[PDB]
């Protein structure tokens, strides 16, 4: 007979192509519901365990199948059945059918109860542990967090001699998966059993032989800080830091210096001010460049979340000459992780301490080579503007900027742009004419489309800011040039002008500037301009009075929608239905 | 005035980034914009009776001198229309390597592309040559000696029904007039029997592949029987040269035939009607 | 119909893939509406030129934000939209969409990877399977390919293309006679259209490739001159700075794939032609990923 | 081209130097193959005298050998200069090289020359790919390249270009090229005469005796007789005993495939030697 | 949705048919039951022998024929969906499982003797056989060559050389099959074909089938016989008088039916084209008084 | 010492009287059209007189080059996606822990 599911038509399945066990691991589901749960328990679940494949993908999806098969074994009751085949799929060579595995396991953890988690999962992690390969090991890390909230207090203090055994094993890998799964672990446990278990083979940890183990040490020793109370930390969690961030590898320091901020909010603000500052300072003058960009953008979150009485002290005291010798770095990678940051400083220190000290880092930031430097400096021009005034901008920064506005690089020409209605608000008409209005007349015939369009919606912003007579005296005539240039690029660009001026600009100048300027377009060559002119029309019959559109509107429409160019059509059509 | 209105264009739309102009592209490609080459047709009457004045001159001089059987015709010489058949090879295909008489595997059209499509596209250009090559075919061996340019113009043809897309063959007018002219002309010149000489008659009706595989059948029966002026036999009855498929041992082109009626067989729901004239006597 | 294109459009530049349902109807529209384009498409002098896409979809969003949106912008594609990146399914989907929905403003040709062979080996197939779960998505596509045109000719001066030019191939009326509705070739007129290089040789040579020619500055000097061209558009090879003059500015190869298999560093050209072929070259660095 | 820029990639030319020439190499001259034959040859013997390896006067040594092959890659078309058309090949013998006169060939024993001979039609040839091997040519470089030691490959398509590369590369074997003669009565034939060539094996080839010179060699000579470049080796088919003793430096020399080498294996006598003279 | 649910749930087939949009389609189920069960058995030694005939293959077969019953045993949706061995094999195990012996010619018996699901089942197979023949003869646009994948390369050449084996075995028993079909027509009682019920009866004279009236069996193998001898007229031109009876016996028997068209579906305008190709090829006396087009007529002087 | 064929190649066309000769364009002869206004076509005058004007001028916290899309970007073909050299040319980044297609 070859009408059983179990053995016969799955078996048969293992053609070279690996997509049909894919789809009949898949529909693996259709199977079991077919055969009885008992049968299922019986004959299905011992076939899987037993036989090894050696496919990564198949057993990923099966791997991923086992998570979701607890309504199809009969129910979380016997839920247990499925810890062989998942323990068979934790302990093979690659890592990540192990990691799917330990999910899936993790996620039947639920279904079982404290009982069943007792009697079946916590010897299953015994046996992971205990296993002679170290795969089994690492597999075993991770199970550790779901089965210990729900057991009993003798079942929890042998969960703790394990991980503790796992920690301290001989092989490497072990103990990288043992340190990666510590944070998790330690999250669910009771505090003084954190303290004495925890903490002591944390510190054995940090002081390993290998520098991988260290580094995922320093990564949960932010969680490990913030679980503990605050006045233990001198003691348990201080000496590890101070011992992790002078390690001789540049990776452990690195990975210390990302979760500098997270320890700083963690053990509380008195102990940063006592020692984390030197731990910062030589962080940033340290000799390797990852390691000073690591620190150099946790400069602002750092500075910012210290005790406001104390802060000031710290910052000109310890943080400011590291900041002027990072911004002449060699290397640019530090110099534009500081530029990120360094403006965030200037509501903390105050008006005066950023005009004497940080303004002449940002003026050197402002004119570096590396163009990710100016563009991260720019950014965050908001927050001195606030803090300096524009005075002090007009005397000591616009100067820079203006120079930034002809960049190589179009990005920094964005931000400019971006930060021109700022200037605009905070300037009368007469000094931005003098100085700033031809800028916002450079970009319409940039290269970079995202250039002319950003100074586009600017122009809107502009007209907002000085009224429309100054539309009609500075931007309107330099707009309608660009409507004869041969390159119909700028054509284009005076069509998304008038979209976004036409509504600024009111219903007057609309109709008699702007209006007969789009009409004369509608005998363009080019298809482009002619379709744009239709939208133009569609975008601007609002904002036009209502006398000309049956007269003047109207007639153009009607000659593009019989144009050649089927965009034409289209878009003259669309804008014929919304002027109704 | 080019340097001129240059300078007018020149005019600085905005003032410029630090009030200095760069001009906004990198070049010109070429020699600035095309000219648009606008074409000319002259009346069609005028043509027909042009082309009709140059080939009554062209049978005279080819025409035997000359009641002598009143309602007949005389005969036109067949060293005129060969020496008419020669002109026109030199003219159309003067790099003749490829110029045997005899037919080559329809495979060696993949080698020869560059010719036939020259070929293909001066017959295009001047319909007048298609007039010349049914003049050349009154007279029956000479259609033998433009075996070179029917070869290559029925190669773009193949080539171009095998690229062709469409479900029809009307959407490319020009080559299924051109399939239709030339079937019909090596019919007219005796190359191919009466049978697959009625082809071009439902080549309107088919499918791209299939007028095709059709010209493919042409092409064998070119290959096994050959358009050899040795075959052609003179009659002294009526002082004209024959060609007899009959005696060729296959002059029906049954193999080629086949296509043919399995062609018929496919859209029989339009070439019904059409039977008649592919019929074996 | 339009409506629901466009909604594609949309969904498709915030990089979110189609459904094999909607990549099976746009697959259709594509055919019906590649079907009437030649081997060697006309396209009108305001078109923007574009190189190797590769996938590499931010680097194609970087591309609209300086040379322009579709269809504001007219833009010519001269293939390899797919293999080497990681977004290959929504670039082409994408590409595709712009086809069917603005027929005249996009110009899509054959890159040398819009092949079955290629596509297998080089991460479409393997990137349809993982946004898919079945090869019916990269069917559709690779039926699709099959019906782009070879190569474009703008103003009928300008001959874009992939690869460059045969021995077999001495005119335009010959490419034009291709029968393009095939999977690429490994050998004949067509797989160098797709597969050649320029070289600073004398006359042909073997590609380093297994595929193609390889040409000196004499034949395309004698190709442009027997074609009545003035430039030969192209793509396929890597660029450091995104476009190079080649053969005394007979070819001009333009990458328009940024820093390329996300390892190259190299930058990413577009030639922008306005309405009187005065071109202009807008080299631009990889975008900012997240 | 002419000696100024017939050399490309001569000696002390690194191998990109070597394909930028060849990329970049035009064909607008005239078809001066004695001329570029000779300028070649003079190229492979220019630092033969400074290092003594040619063994002057002194016997000739097969172990200091300098082994180069010449592939010239031509066409069947006939000779050219400004005067005319040339029917045979000649080599010029005006500008000789200090010391050419030593030997009164150009050509030297540890070289060889090799012709293939493009006779690609323009026409897709109708022969079959027949797996036959290649034909001499029949062109004026064939009896130059038998001369040498070499031969001549006529290539008309493709896959017989193939073939001839594969020869070609097999080809390339570190020896030198010896004048096989038939001296004596037979035990007019291939194997009558035959210049074949002797393998040489390194580790640096090793090795203690001469090749004979073809005179006798005398103090009151005030110059020193011209020198064949394939030594002319008599054998006598006589199957002598092949005497050999114990600590004996002798020199062991594989010969090439060879009409010779078939008789000898034929006749089936391998206790038995032919006795060699100069 | 996959094929061995069908297997597992043994009543889904019939759910599945009575979907108003069943995916995959009952073709494709049909392609797909037949190609499991056409694996060749492969033992531990990986070696090739023909499949066996296990409880699996056999139930495969039953649930392909389930769904080509469902389809009124549509030859013409069977033709342009599955190939020609795929369809071979499945009307053979129709003529096994009606219990018609392989290796006996079926022009031996007559077929009024035997039930009439056996009988139609052997006339299904006949008329497969014709059309098979008839359209081979057609050309085809074939797909272009590529360059050569070794995986799809085996599966079609496998299946193009079992093709051309498969036509030259229905080409020497061309005759045969004509003649089944020409006695066939005789017939004048009421015939069954195979349904469910009767499929699942034969799992483990009779009227237990679905009634077929004579008049559309009749229509549909007159209308199939005149196709094979207009494909064997252009060799003979005698046989087309055969070919003209048999299409305006078509022809009549399509007026008697009327408009009741359920299992014999023919093209109105193919039939219109054999007609005027057999009237022109073979006019009869009659077809003078009927009116002549232009075109005929200046044929006929 | 020969080989390098260092000898540039009788630019000229021996004119006959019934010394002076024609001179014959050059590979060497790159146009250095910023630099020489003898090499600048009229019907391109204007527009690259704006860009050496711009090249000259604008070159305030920029670069004065030669002519851009010569000097630059006609680079041989074989030095186009010389990846591998170019990458040297850029600082480094920072660490964190059918033959060919231009690359693996
Ligand atoms: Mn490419
Ligand atoms: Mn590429």
């Amino acid at each position: 007979d070859s009408l059983y599911p179990i053995a016969v038509l799955i078996d048969e399945l293992r053609n070279e192509d690996v997509q049909l066990r894919l789809n009949s691991i898949k529909k693996l589901s259709t199977i079991a519901l077919a055969l009885g749960v008992e049968r299922t328990r019986s004959e299905l679940l011992p076939f899987l365990t037993d036989t090894i494949y050696d496919e990564d993908e198949v057993l990923l999806a099966l791997a991923e199948q086992l998570g979701t098969f607890t309504t199809l074994v009969g129910g979380p009751e016997y839920v247990h059945c499925l810890l062989p085949p998942l323990e068979s799929l934790a302990t093979v060579e690659e890592t990540v059918v192990r990691d799917k595995a330990v999910e899936s396991l993790r996620a039947i953890s639920h279904e079982h109860s404290p009982s069943d988690l007792e009697a079946h999962f916590v010897p299953l992690v015994k046996r992971l542990a205990g296993g002679d390969w170290f795969t089994s090991r690492t597999s075993a890390c991770g199970l550790f967090s779901v089965c210990y909230p729900r057991v009993s207090s003798a079942v929890k203090a042998e969960l703790r001699q394990y991980f503790r055994n796992l920690c301290s094993d001989d092989t490497p890998m072990v103990r990288r998966a043992a340190a990666s799964k510590l944070g998790e672990f330690a999250k669910v446990l009771e505090l003084d059993n954190v303290k004495s278990e925890i903490i002591p083979m944390f510190s054995n940890l940090a002081s390993d032989e290998q520098d991988s183990v260290r580094l995922l040490a320093v990564e949960a020793c932010v969680n490990i800080a913030q679980l503990l109370p605050q006045e233990d930390l001198e003691a348990l969690v201080m000496p590890t830091l101070r011992q992790a961030a002078e390690d001789k590898s540049w990776r452990v320091r690195y990975m210390v210096a990302d979760k500098f901020t997270e320890l700083q909010k963690a053990v509380g603000p008195e102990i940063t001010k006592t020692d984390l500052v030197p731990a910062f300072q030589n962080l940033m003058k340290d000799c390797e460049a990852e390691v000073r960009a690591a620190a150099s953008h946790k400069v602002k979150e750092f500075c910012e979340n210290l005790s406001a009485d104390c802060r000031e002290n710290v910052i000109m005291s310890q943080i400011l000459p590291c900041i002027k010798e990072l911004v002449s770095d060699a290397n640019q990678h530090v110099k534009s992780a500081l530029a990120s940051v360094i403006m965030g400083l200037s509501p903390i220190l105050g008006k005066d301490n950023t005009i004497e000290h940080l303004l002449p880092l940002f003026l050197a930031q402002l004119k570096d080579e590396c163009p990710e430097v100016r563009l991260n400096i720019i950014s965050n021009l908001d927050c001195v503007n606030e803090v300096i005034g524009i005075r002090q901008l007009s005397q000591s920064l616009l100067p820079a900027i203006v120079e930034l506005a002809e960049d190589a690089k179009w990005r920094v020409r964005l931000a400019i742009i971006e930060y021109m209605p700022l200037l605009a608000g905070q300037l009368g008409v007469e000094f931005f004419d003098e100085k700033l209005n031809s800028l916002c007349m450079a970009w319409l015939v940039d290269h970079v489309y995202a250039i002319r369009e950003a100074a586009t919606s600017n122009l809107k912003k502009l007209v907002e800011k000085f009224g429309k007579e100054w539309a009609h005296a500075t931007i309107i005539p330099k707009v309608l040039a660009m409507s004869g240039d041969p390159n119909y690029l700028h054509r284009m660009t005076t069509l998304f002008c008038i979209n976004v001026l036409s509504e600024v600009c009111g219903q007057d100048i609309t109709t008699k500037h702007m209006l007969p300027t789009v009409l004369r377009m509608a005998g363009d060559p080019v298809a482009n301009v002619r379709f744009n002119v239709a939208k133009s029309l569609q975008k601007i019959g609002p904002i036009l009075d209502n006398s000309t559109l049956q007269s003047e509107v109207k007639p153009i429409l009607e000659k593009l929608t019989q144009d050649q160019d089927v965009d034409v059509k289209y878009f003259a059509q669309e804008a014929l239905t919304v002027l109704s | 005035a080019s340097l001129l209105d240059t300078n007018r264009r020149h005019t600085a739309a905005v003032p410029g980034p630090g009030g200095i102009w760069s001009v906004f592209h990198a070049g010109v490609i070429g020699r600035g914009l095309k000219p648009p080459k606008f074409v000319q047709s002259r009346n069609q009457q005028e043509v027909i009776y042009n082309t009709q004045s140059l080939l009554s001159l062209l049978v005279h001089c080819c025409s035997a001198p000359g009641c002598g059987e009143c309602w007949g015709a005389p005969i036109l010489s067949p060293e005129a229309a060969k020496a008419v058949a020669v002109t026109l090879v030199e003219s159309v295909c003067p790099d003749a390597a490829g110029a045997e008489l005899a037919w080559p595997p329809e495979e060696h059209a993949r080698a020869t592309v560059e010719r036939d499509l020259r070929i293909g596209r001066r017959f295009r250009e001047q319909p007048l040559l298609f007039e010349l090559l049914k003049l050349v075919a009154a007279a029956p061996p000479a259609l033998c000696y433009c075996s070179v340019l029917l070869r290559g113009l029925l190669a773009a043809l193949l080539g171009h029904w095998e690229a062709s897309r469409h479900p029809d063959t009307t959407h490319s007018p020009w080559h299924l007039e051109a399939s239709c002219t030339l079937v019909a002309v090596m019919a007219e010149g005796s190359l191919l029997p009466p049978a697959l000489g009625n082809m071009h008659e439902v080549f309107s009706q088919l499918a791209p592949f299939e007028v095709r595989l059709l010209l493919l059948s042409v092409w064998g029966f070119l290959r096994e029987h050959g358009p050899l002026p040795q075959k052609f036999i003179f009659q002294s009855e009526r002082g004209r040269f024959i060609r007899d498929f009959s005696r060729e041992g296959g002059g029906e082109g049954g193999p080629h035939l086949a296509v043919l009626h399995s062609v018929l067989h496919r859209n029989i729901d339009r070439l019904g009607l059409f039977s008649g004239r592919f019929q074996a006597p | 119909f339009t409506k629901e294109l466009d909604q594609w459009i949309e969904q498709l530049n915030e990089c979110k893939q189609l459904s094999e349902s909607q990549v099976k109807s746009l697959c259709e529209k594509a055919k019906e509406i590649l079907t009437k384009e030649s081997n060697v498409q006309e396209v009108r002098c305001p078109v923007t030129v574009c190189g190797d896409v590769h996938g590499q979809f931010h680097d194609l969003m970087e591309l609209f934000r300086i040379g322009g949106k579709s269809p504001d912008t007219n833009y010519l594609f001269m293939g390899d939209y797919v293999n080497r990146g990681y977004y290959s399914v929504e670039t082409v989907t994408l590409l595709v969409a712009l086809k069917v929905r603005y027929r005249e403003r996009i110009t899509i040709l054959r890159g040398n990877h819009e092949s079955r062979q290629i596509t297998q080996v080089y991460g479409f197939y393997d990137e349809c399977l993982r946004k898919y779960g079945n090869a019916n998505v990269w069917k559709y596509f690779t039926d699709l390919f099959d019906y782009l045109p070879l190569t474009a000719l703008v103003d009928g001066q300008i001959f874009c293309l992939h690869g460059g030019l045969s021995p077999s191939i001495d005119t335009l009326d010959h490419i034009r006679a291709l029968d393009r509705l095939q999977e690429v070739p490994h050998e004949g007129p067509m797989c160098d259209l797709l597969w050649s290089d320029p070289d600073d040789r004398g006359g042909w040579g073997i590609s380093p490739r297994g595929a193609g020619y390889t040409f000196g500055q004499d034949i395309s000097e004698t190709f442009n001159h027997a074609n009545g061209l003035t430039l030969v558009s192209r793509a396929h090879q890597l660029v450091m700075e995104g476009y190079n003059w080649c053969h005394d500015r007979n070819v001009v190869t333009i990458f328009s794939a940024p820093n390329y298999c996300y390892r190259c560093g190299n930058q990413a050209a577009i030639m922008e032609l306005d309405d009187t072929l005065k071109y202009s070259f807008l080299q631009f660095d990889p975008a900012p990923r997240r | 081209e002419e000696p100024p820029y017939a050399i490309k990639a001569g000696w002390k030319e690194n191998h990109a130097t070597f394909m930028n020439e060849l990329k970049n190499l035009q064909a607008e001259g005239l078809t001066t193959l004695g001329q570029s034959l000779r300028t070649a040859f003079d190229l492979l013997n220019l630092n033969r005298l400074v290092t003594g390896i040619d063994n002057y006067g002194q016997g000739r040594n097969p172990f200091f050998l300098e082994p180069a092959i010449i592939i010239t890659i031509t066409d069947g078309s006939k000779l050219t200069t400004t005067s005319g058309v040339q029917d045979e090949l000649h080599l010029p013998l005006n500008s000789p090289l200090p010391g050419s006169e030593l030997t009164k060939e150009p050509f030297r024993w540890d070289q060889r020359l090799f012709a293939l001979v493009l006779r690609l039609p323009g026409t897709m040839s109708v022969e079959s790919e027949q797996l036959t091997g290649v034909p001499l040519d029949d062109s004026a470089i064939t009896p130059m390249c038998e001369v040498t030691g070499g031969r001549s490959y006529s290539v008309c398509s493709p896959r017989m270009l193939n073939q001839c590369l594969e020869s070609l590369v097999q080809k390339v074997q570190s020896g030198v090229v010896i004048n096989f003669e038939k001296a004596g009565p037979d035990p007019s034939q291939p194997w009558h005469s035959c210049h074949k060539l002797i393998y040489v094996r390194p580790n640096v080839p090793i090795g203690h005796w001469p090749v004979p010179e073809s005179f006798w060699p005398d103090q009151n000579s005030p110059t020193l007789p011209p020198r064949t470049s394939h030594p002319v080796v008599k054998f006598s088919c006589t199957d002598c005993e092949p005497m050999v003793i114990d600590k004996l430096p002798f020199d062991k020399y594989e010969l090439e495939p060879s009409p010779l080498t078939q008789f000898i294996l034929e006749r089936k006598s391998p206790q038995t030697c032919w006795q060699v003279y100069v | 949705t996959c094929w061995f649910e069908f297997l597992l749930e043994e009543s889904l087939l019939e759910k599945h048919l009575r979907k108003p949009c069943p995916d995959p389609a009952p073709v494709q189920l049909i392609v797909q039951f037949l190609e499991q069960a056409s694996k060749p058995s492969v033992n531990e030694q990986n070696q090739v022998q023909p499949p066996p005939d296990n409880k699996r293959n056999r139930i495969l077969k039953l649930l392909a024929l389930k769904v080509a019953a469902h389809l009124k045993w549509d030859l013409d949706i069977l033709e342009k969906s599955l190939s020609v061995p795929v369809l071979n094999m499945l009307l053979n195990e129709l003529l096994c499982i009606s219990k018609v012996p392989p290796g006996t010619k079926h022009v031996d018996m007559d077929l009024a003797t035997l039930p009439p699901t056996t009988a139609m089942a052997v006339l299904l197979y006949n008329r497969w056989a014709i059309r098979t023949i008839v359209q081979s003869s057609f050309p085809v646009k074939q797909a272009k060559p590529g360059p050569p994948q070794l995986s799809v390369m085996n599966q079609m050449q496998q299946e193009k050389e079992l093709t051309e084996n498969i036509l030259k075995v229905l080409k020497e028993q061309a005759a045969d099959s004509i003649l089944v079909l020409e006695a066939a027509l005789k017939l004048n009682k009421d015939l069954y074909v195979h349904t469910m019920r009767t499929l699942d009866l034969l799992a483990m004279s009779s009227t237990a089938g679905l009634k077929v009236k004579t008049e559309e069996m009749q229509c549909q193998v007159c209308y199939d016989l005149g196709a094979a001898y207009f494909q064997q007229g252009s060799t003979n031109s005698a046989v087309y008088e055969n070919a003209r009876e048999k299409f305006f016996r078509t022809k009549e028997l399509i007026a008697e039916i009327g408009s009741l068209s359920l299992h014999c579906t023919i093209d109105e305008k193919r039939l219109a084209g054999y007609c005027q190709a057999c009237d022109v090829l073979v006019p009869s006396s009659d077809s003078t008084s009927q009116q002549l087009t232009p075109y005929s007529q200046v044929h006929i002087c | 010492g020969s080989v390098g064929k260092k000898v540039v190649q009788e630019t000229g066309i021996k004119v006959r009287s019934r010394g002076f000769q024609v001179a014959l364009l050059n590979k060497d002869l790159k146009p250095q059209t910023f630099r020489n206004a003898y090499d600048i076509p009229r019907r391109n005058l204007l527009d690259h007189l704006t860009r050496m004007r711009s090249n000259l001028l604008k070159s305030t916290r920029r670069f004065l080059k030669g002519q851009d899309e010569d000097q630059v970007h006609s680079v041989p073909i074989a030095q186009m996606g010389n990846y591998q050299e170019y990458l040297k040319q850029v600082p480094s980044p920072l660490r964190e822990l059918m033959m060919i297609d231009e690359a693996d």
